[PDB]
């Protein structure tokens, strides 16, 4: 477990964890709010 | 040809006449180092260029400087 | 005791995620740790380099093994997920009903942002993006019908990538095979040539002449797919299959006996194409595997094993010496016993080589039920071979040469014939380079010739059909010998091999299939710049692999290695003098060489054989037949083909092809983002990059792994690698593109 | 011990010893990541909003201040809409001030706990007009901590309940 | 208006975009058929740019001769949701990841191995530090005025 | 010679304990490769799943209904029951909560390997039955669920089998 977490910690892994949730939450707010060029 | 300079930050590792591919670079007796020893480069007339020799000075920088220079068969490495 | 047997070592690795924190584990210089961001780039670029990383052929062995194991997996995935997604998001059943309108598809996208677009209405009541990889023909002619047979055998798929995966991890970690083991080629030999490929074959026509063959032949007749009986009751009920094939009434009695001529009812030479669906016909097919089979497995039973009979390869090796040759190919055996690069090389060029061959072979001949008149598929599939193909040929030169740096030993190799190579390298090199001259200044000055002449009003000078003429008289001669085989040299035929040698049209749809495609001028002066552009990159190649070890301008070049940047400014300059490097530059030519092809095939086939024919005979090709005098200058190329032909992707914004334009453009960027590393020296970006850290530092903060430039090496490495990308990518969209309107 | 009360099937957490309202649940180890201190205060502060806002949450669909009286939403969930984004931002903005007023500027997860403040026990802030507290006993003051804990923790899930039900059935709350 | 331009509920360019772009949607449509699932989401698609049309139209933004939007970003709060709102946004935003970045590197500096923390992340300590960049505008302030945030002339320069 | 009970012409597999339920049955020795703790939680879950499946299965068959019952969930049987229960949302709450304690189980599982003392399948509610009793009641209580579980899932497997493939009532 130990050794797996760190695997799980390294830069790679990490970025493309990252990266897929701020991906997530962009399209998930484009997909409740959509078509957006201002605040409105 | 090439010109080829010593500076008195040598540490006599003897690592630069140990990789010349033409035998350029002698191990002379000095007193400026523990090693008590520096290099010379007495045959400059058949330095082809490489700069391998200062590829392994380990000194912060460079205490073997090659200049190139006027170009001649044996310093353009030309077998024909 | 036994010459071969197997040999394995239990519990040999102990499997664990300590390593995985440890990166770098692999290599004793990289395990130290990091110190500069050239660490991290090392790390990925000698993973996969076993020799580098153990100095044990055994351990090495053991390694590629599992690995291939792995690639083994992911394939199976790969497949499985097609299947599915054919089964889940498909118009198969649409299409099975009538092939000729729907379009296939198998890719649908979400809904978001507007990338709905790209669901075209391809038909059937279905929306989604038009693929052009062949599946459904493919799954036509297996006899598939349903879309569950298509669930199953993708849940099949999954379990095999399983199965191979504990396969990786059992044969690495439980059950290693020793060194012995892995060196007994006469076995393998004798294994996969009659198991792996006499089995399969054999298999493979079970499955056609028991399900396929039926199937189809009632699917063509007109059946409705929901009638068609299932696969099994055809194997349970020999009366069904009588009905359509009248022999197997007789049973397997005329198998056993000598009587082979009873099952001519679905074993036949027929030859041509299938009217209906405009593919080859299976019974064909089916006679095809099965005499192979038989071919194969008799050939498995060349080598000896354990019984005495047999061959040994090294007593053969060894015996074909002759005056000209010295030892002749005396050692041979002991480098591909003992080196995997050697065996990779051999390997990896006869498979790039093989594709190249399926590409020609498979829209000539093609294979698949409606996929002639489909032209966005045969398009896409012949590009795709073709491509894969350069790769490897190169790959297989590179390796050729990581052989001569790393496993070649002067002793074992005294005046064989790799020695005598070595010893008149120069003379090789030297007449090559000729004829790459000889052939680039004739062939492309006849381009150019031609381009001054039409622009200074002279055509009567031009080398066209209409004047001073250069007829493929070679080629035509075969065609004609091809033509008028069936009946005489190939008395049991009854079609030629392929209508391109000559026939009648065959059209499927009001589309035609297959036509004559004659040879002129123009054809003559393509095929001969073919030749350059292959004679270059062989060069190129074949020069890094004679002067791998040692050159004039550098004695020693083997000591610094298969990847060493240069030797230095001195000797006028040692620039790029590496094997890599010859490898480096060899791409460059092989992606000009297969570019040329693959224009070469749609020009010509869009102008002389696709298009539609009328009830009466009128025919009218795609481009119209510019082909003849059009590309027999340079400026007809940019203006009749790249200028035309490129109408659709450009103007495919506000469509379900609007995604082939954004990557167009896309493309276009990656290739000339490439030409600042191949362009630009390490130097200038180590500097700029030292002004960045100043800021950095002014600020308090920097990174303990210091900021370094890409070697020189890697900066090479990423030009090319952008550089192909760009310039394949963009084929691609224009090539799919045109191919959907064109369709 | 060795096995949590709340999980017998799992190790006990430590770091989760002695604390008020300490059952032995951790089976995902926070309190080992992270300080123990800041989730204490964490989840003081998180139960006592979660009170108030329940308490909040069924008044307003029954009473309105005198201000308000003219707007009134029993779904409560659509008071925030009714209010004006200025008037929720106010009280945003003031409890933004009044935060960093109690913890003196050691705002961040790196500094509440820090120096001076260094000593401070979770939730606590000193706040009792009424005294209630004065010359208890230690163990009256621990179990009056401990039923603010679990009737917070209460709360903390009720809130949530409350909100999604009227955005799941639609209607008001009662 | 400024520019010459017009509000785009006042730009008849505007609507006839809408009145097109719905017709081709629609065309599409009826091939298809009923509550075939192809004519739903067509149908479906064609409230999502009436919508949008519709957002625009009540918006501030002024169209041009065209009837695209145009945005204007000369500093006037009258159309400041166009550029100087967002702004803030992403100001604020990029600031708290730049901040904890470089607190991170500086904290784990003085490490054991401050290599090795670089490759493989303190998960546990970079979730708190990246928590505390809420408020980097007043810390950096202050550290500015600390003298904390500038070097002093102690880093590496070129030989010239 | 160290045979397995239940093969008698087999030598008994090693790497097995001498647990309950340890007849010295394993023909393809998958204790080999899995550690031994692992697979007993893995055949207690299965078969605990399968037993409470069994009695559901057919009770909804013979008539048992939640009285208070959802939108349609009624002239259904169990083999359409599922897809009743995905649209009304019931799977969906099922789902949620046993993943919930999968996770939980996760922990535990790994816990149990590393050495923590928990003995596979064990999460501490007995209802008291096992409270005062000693090993050798204990053991025996164990063998006797494991006995049921093994014949549980040849039940719960016939069951279904045979109820799609005859459509009728209970006995099928
Ligand atoms: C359009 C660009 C272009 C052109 C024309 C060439 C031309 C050539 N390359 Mg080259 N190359 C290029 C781009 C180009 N390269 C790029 C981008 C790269 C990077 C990967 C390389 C990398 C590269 C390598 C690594 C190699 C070549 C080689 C060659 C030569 C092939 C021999 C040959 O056909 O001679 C004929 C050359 C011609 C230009 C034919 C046209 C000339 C006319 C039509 C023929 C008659 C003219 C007559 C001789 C004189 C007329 C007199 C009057 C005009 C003054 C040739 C000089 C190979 C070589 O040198 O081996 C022989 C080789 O090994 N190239
Ligand atoms: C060659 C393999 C392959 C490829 C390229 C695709 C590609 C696609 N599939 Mg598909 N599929 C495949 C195999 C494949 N499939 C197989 C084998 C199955 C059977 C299980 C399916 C079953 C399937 C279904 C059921 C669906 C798709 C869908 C899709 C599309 C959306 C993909 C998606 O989920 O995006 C979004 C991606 C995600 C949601 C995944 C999240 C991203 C993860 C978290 C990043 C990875 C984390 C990283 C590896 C961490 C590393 C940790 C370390 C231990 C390694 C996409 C075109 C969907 C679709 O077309 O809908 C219309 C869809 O519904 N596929
Ligand atoms: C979960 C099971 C498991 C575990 C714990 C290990 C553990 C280990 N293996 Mg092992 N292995 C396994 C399964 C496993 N293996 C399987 C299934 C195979 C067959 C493919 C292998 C094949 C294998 C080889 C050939 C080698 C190891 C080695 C090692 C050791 C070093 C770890 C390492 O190199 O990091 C690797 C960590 C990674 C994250 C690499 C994953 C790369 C992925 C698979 C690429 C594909 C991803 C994607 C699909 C492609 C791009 C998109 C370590 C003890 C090495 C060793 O030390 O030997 C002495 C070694 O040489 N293993
Ligand atoms: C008749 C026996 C037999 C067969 C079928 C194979 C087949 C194969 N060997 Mg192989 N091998 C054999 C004997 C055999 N070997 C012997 C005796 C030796 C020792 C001298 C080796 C040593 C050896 C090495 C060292 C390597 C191979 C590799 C391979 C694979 C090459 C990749 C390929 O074509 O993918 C085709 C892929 C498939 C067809 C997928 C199916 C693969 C399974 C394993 C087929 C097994 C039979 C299957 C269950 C059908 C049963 C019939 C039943 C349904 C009635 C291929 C699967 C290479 C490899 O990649 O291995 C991982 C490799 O590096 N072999
Ligand atoms: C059967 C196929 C095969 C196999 C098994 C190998 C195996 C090997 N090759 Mg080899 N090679 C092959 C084919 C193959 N090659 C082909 C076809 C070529 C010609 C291009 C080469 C060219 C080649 C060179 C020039 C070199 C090797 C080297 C090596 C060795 C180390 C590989 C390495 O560094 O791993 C690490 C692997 C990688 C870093 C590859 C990662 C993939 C990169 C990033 C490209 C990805 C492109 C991607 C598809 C584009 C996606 C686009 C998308 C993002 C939009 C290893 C023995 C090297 C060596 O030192 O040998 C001893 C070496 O110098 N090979
Ligand atoms: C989580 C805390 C919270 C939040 C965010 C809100 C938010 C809101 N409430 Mg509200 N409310 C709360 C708690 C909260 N309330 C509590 C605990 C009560 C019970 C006293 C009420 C009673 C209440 C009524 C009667 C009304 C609102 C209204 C509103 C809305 C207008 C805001 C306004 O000016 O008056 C809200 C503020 C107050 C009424 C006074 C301050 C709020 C505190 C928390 C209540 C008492 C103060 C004290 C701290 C709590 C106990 C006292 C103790 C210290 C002795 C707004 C959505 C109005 C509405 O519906 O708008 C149309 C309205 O008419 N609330
Ligand atoms: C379940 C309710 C509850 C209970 C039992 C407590 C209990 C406690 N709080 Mg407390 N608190 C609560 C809710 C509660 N709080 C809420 C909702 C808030 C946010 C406004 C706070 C904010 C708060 C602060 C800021 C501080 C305390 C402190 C304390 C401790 C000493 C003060 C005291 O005697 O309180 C007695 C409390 C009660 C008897 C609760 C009465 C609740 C009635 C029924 C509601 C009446 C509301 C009405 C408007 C008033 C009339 C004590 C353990 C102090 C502390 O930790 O010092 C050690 C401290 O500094 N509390
Ligand atoms: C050099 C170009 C330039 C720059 C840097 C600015 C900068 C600014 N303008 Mg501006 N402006 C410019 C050219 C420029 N303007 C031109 C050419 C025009 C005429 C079209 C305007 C018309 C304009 C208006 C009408 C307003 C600003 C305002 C502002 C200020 C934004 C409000 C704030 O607090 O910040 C800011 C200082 C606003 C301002 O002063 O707010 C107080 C404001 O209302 N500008
Ligand atoms: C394998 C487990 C399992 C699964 C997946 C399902 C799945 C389903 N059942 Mg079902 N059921 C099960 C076991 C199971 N049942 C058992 C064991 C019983 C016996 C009481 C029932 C009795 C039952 C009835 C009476 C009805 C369903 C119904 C349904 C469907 C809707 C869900 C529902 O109403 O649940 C309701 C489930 C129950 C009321 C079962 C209650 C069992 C007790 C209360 C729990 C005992 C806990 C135990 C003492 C200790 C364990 C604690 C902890 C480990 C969880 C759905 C297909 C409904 C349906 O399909 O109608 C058409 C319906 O009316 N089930
Ligand atoms: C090509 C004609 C041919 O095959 O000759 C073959 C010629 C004679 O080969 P030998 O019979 O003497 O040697 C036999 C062994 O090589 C095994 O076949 O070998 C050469 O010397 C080739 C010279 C370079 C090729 C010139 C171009």
């Amino acid at each position: 477990m130990n050794d797996f977490q760190k695997y799980l910690s390294t830069a790679p892994v990490l970025l493309t964890l990252w990266m897929t949730f701020t991906a997530g939450f962009i399209i998930e707010v484009n997909r409740f709010f959509p078509d957006m060029l201002g605040l409105y | 040809s090439h010109t080829v300079k010593i500076y008195d930050t040598c540490i006599g590792c003897t690592q630069c006449v140990r990789a010349c591919p033409t035998d350029v670079l002698e191990m002379v007796p000095w007193d400026g180092c523990k090693s008590g020893q520096i290099a010379s480069s007495p045959r400059v007339e058949d330095c082809v260029g490489c700069k391998r020799c200062e590829t392994a000075c380990p000194t912060d920088f460079l205490s073997v400087r090659v200049y190139l220079g006027a170009e001649t068969t044996r310093s353009l490495g030309l077998a024909y | 005791s036994k010459n071969v047997q197997v040999f394995v070592e239990k519990d040999a690795v102990e499997t664990s995620f300590a390593k995985w924190a440890q990166p770098g584990h692999f290599s004793r210089t990289l395990a130290k740790g990091p110190k500069t961001t050239t660490w991290i780039w090392n790390l990925h670029a000698d993973a996969h380099d076993f020799d580098s990383q153990t100095s044990s052929l055994e351990e090495v062995s053991r390694k590629i093994f599992s690995a291939h194991f792995g690639q083994l997996a992911i394939i199976f995935l790969w497949i499985s997920g097609m299947h599915f997604h054919g089964a889940y998001f498909s118009n198969y059943s649409a299409w099975l009903t009538d092939p000729i309108s729907i379009k296939q598809s198998s890719q649908v996208v979400w809904p978001i942002v507007g990338q709905e677009i790209l669901n075209a209405d391809v038909g059937g009541n279905f929306q989604g993006i038009q693929t052009t990889s062949g599946w459904f023909q493919m799954w036509r002619a297996e006899g598939i019908t349903s879309e569950v047979e298509l669930y199953w055998t993708a849940i099949g798929g999954l379990a095999m990538s399983a199965i191979m995966l504990f396969a990786g991890w059992f044969h690495y970690h439980k059950a290693a095979p020793k060194l012995e083991w892995f060196q007994n080629a006469e076995s393998m030999m004798n294994h996969h040539l009659a198991g792996l490929l006499g089995l399969g074959c054999l298999s493979w026509s079970g499955h056609q002449i028991h399900i396929a063959l039926p199937i189809n032949k009632l699917l063509d007749a007109g059946v409705s797919p929901q009638e068609i009986p299932l696969p099994h009751e055809f194997l349970i009920n020999r009366d069904l299959m009588a009905q359509l094939y009248p022999s197997f009434s007789k049973g397997l009695a005329p198998f056993f006996g000598g009587n082979w001529g009873e099952y001519s009812d679905f074993l036949t030479f027929k030859g041509g194409l299938n009217p209906v669906t405009g593919g080859l016909w299976l019974s064909d097919i089916a006679h095809h595997h099965l005499a192979l089979s038989v071919l194969f497995i008799i050939a498995g039973h060349m080598y000896r094993t354990n019984w005495g009979i047999g061959h040994n390869m090294k007593e053969i090796l060894e015996a074909h010496k002759g005056p000209f040759t010295g030892e002749g190919h005396k050692g041979l055996y002991e480098i591909l016993t003992t080196s995997w690069h050697a065996q990779l090389a051999i390997n990896l060029a006869m498979m790039g080589s093989l594709s190249i061959i399926v590409a020609h072979h498979m829209y000539a001949m093609p294979p698949y039920p409606y996929l002639a008149t489909d032209y966005a598929t045969q398009l896409s599939l012949f590009t795709h071979h073709m491509w894969i193909g350069g790769f490897c040929v190169v790959g297989g030169a590179a390796h050729g040469a990581i052989f001569m740096v790393r496993d070649y030993t002067p002793a074992n190799n005294y005046n064989n014939l790799l020695d005598r190579v070595l010893r008149h390298r120069d003379a090789i090199i030297s007449h090559l380079n000729w004829v790459c001259i000889f052939l680039g200044c004739h062939a492309f000055g006849f381009y150019i010739h031609n381009d001054t002449m039409r622009a200074l009003g002279r055509p009567q000078d031009m080398f066209s059909d209409k004047a001073i003429q250069l007829q493929p008289i070679f080629a035509q001669w075969i065609q004609n010998i091809h033509l008028l085989a069936p009946g005489t040299t190939a008395p049991n035929a009854l079609a030629t091999t392929s209508y391109a040698f000559g026939g009648d049209v065959i059209e499927v749809g009001g589309k035609i299939a297959m036509m004559p495609i004659k040879l002129g001028t123009a054809d003559f002066m393509v095929h001969h710049i073919h030749a350059f552009t292959i004679h270059v990159t062989v060069l190129i190649l074949l020069k890094g692999v004679l002067y791998a070890r040692s050159s004039k301008l550098i004695p020693d070049k083997a000591n610094l290695g298969f990847r060493f940047p240069c030797d230095g400014p001195g000797r006028g300059g040692t620039c790029q003098s590496s094997s890599w490097d010859h490898v480096f530059l060899g791409l460059f030519w092989m992606y000009n060489s297969i570019s040329v092809v693959i224009f070469h095939f749609s020009w010509k086939m869009q102008s002389d054989v696709w298009g539609t024919i009328t009830p009466d005979g009128a025919i009218s090709h795609i481009t119209g037949g510019n082909f003849a005098q059009s590309s027999i200058t340079i400026n007809g190329w940019l203006r009749d083909f790249l200028w035309s032909q490129a109408s659709q992707v450009i103007q495919s914004y506000g469509s379900a092809s609007s995604a082939y334009g954004l990557i167009f453009l896309g493309a276009h960027f990656i290739w000339a983002f490439s030409l600042m590393f191949l362009f630009s020296g390490r130097g200038y970006w180590q500097e700029l990059i030292e002004s960045i850290v100043w800021a950095h530092n002014k600020l308090n903060f920097a990174p303990t792994i210091q900021p370094r430039a890409l070697s020189i090496t890697q900066g090479r490495a990423v030009g090319l690698a952008h550089y192909l990308l760009g310039g394949i990518g963009t084929t691609w969209a224009f090539f799919l593109a045109r191919a959907i309107s064109i369709t | 011990a060795e096995m949590s009360k709340a999980m017998p099937f799992l190790i006990n957490p430590a770091n989760t010893d002695g604390l008020i309202g300490s059952n032995g649940f951790d089976p995902l180890g926070f309190s080992d990541t992270f300080d123990i201190k800041w989730l204490q205060e964490s989840e003081i502060k998180h139960g006592r909003v979660a009170m108030l806002a329940s308490a909040g949450f069924i008044a307003s669909q029954f009473v309105n201040f005198p201000m308000y009286s003219s707007m009134h939403v029993d779904d409560s969930n659509m008071a925030p809409t009714v209010v004006g984004i200025s008037a929720m931002l106010q009280i945003v903005c003031a409890a933004g001030v009044e935060e960093w007023r109690t913890y003196k500027g050691q705002v961040t997860m790196e500094d509440m706990f820090t120096g001076d403040m260094a000593d401070r026990t979770p939730g606590d802030f000193g706040f009792d007009p009424m005294g209630q507290l004065k010359g208890k006993s230690e163990a009256a003051v621990n179990e009056m901590k401990l039923k603010e804990i679990k009737n917070g923790r209460l709360a903390m899930l009720a809130i949530g309940g409350m909100i999604h039900h009227n955005f799941v059935t639609g209607e008001a709350l009662f | 208006e400024i520019g010459g331009l017009t509000k785009c509920s006042e730009s008849a360019a505007f609507t006839k975009r809408l009145n097109a772009s719905v017709k081709k949607l629609e065309q599409r449509a009826s091939q298809y058929e009923a509550d075939s699932p192809p004519a739903l989401a067509l149908k479906q698609q064609v409230e999502r740019t009436q919508a949008r049309f519709d957002k625009y139209s009540r918006s501030e933004l002024l169209c041009g001769a065209d009837g695209l939007p145009h945005l204007v970003a000369d500093g006037r709060w009258s159309h400041a949701a166009e550029f100087i709102l967002p702004g803030f946004g992403f100001i604020y935003i990029s600031g708290w990841i730049g901040w904890v970045g470089r607190k991170y590197l500086r904290a784990v500096s003085t490490s054991a191995n401050p290599s090795e923390s670089e490759i493989i992340i303190n998960v546990p300590l970079a979730l708190k530090i990246m928590t505390t960049g809420y408020i980097w505008p007043i810390s950096a302030w202050q550290e500015l005025i600390s003298n904390d945030l500038v070097a002093v002339s102690e880093e590496i320069t070129v030989s010239p | 010679a160290e045979k397995s009970a239940s093969l008698p012409f087999l030598e008994a597999p090693p790497n097995l304990d001498g647990g309950v339920g340890d007849l010295g049955f394993d023909p393809f020795r998958f204790s080999d490769f899995v550690p031994i703790d692992f697979l007993r939680e893995a055949e207690l879950k299965h078969g605990r799943i399968c037993m409470m499946a069994w009695l559901g299965f057919v009770a909804v068959d013979m008539g048992f209904r939640v009285y208070p019952a959802a939108e349609g969930f009624e002239s259904l049987t169990s083999i359409t029951a599922h897809d009743a229960a995905v649209e009304q949302g019931g799977m969906s709450q099922m789902l949620l909560w046993f993943s919930l304690l999968e996770v939980f189980d996760t922990i535990a599982v790994q816990q149990m390997l590393e050495g923590s003392g928990r003995a596979p399948g064990d999460f501490g509610l007995d209802g008291g039955f096992l409270k005062g009793k000693s090993q050798a009641e204990i053991d025996t209580m164990k063998l006797k669920e494991i006995v049921h579980c093994r014949l549980a899932m040849f039940a719960f497997s016939g069951v279904v089998t045979q109820a799609v493939l005859t459509q009728g009532p209970f006995p099928y």
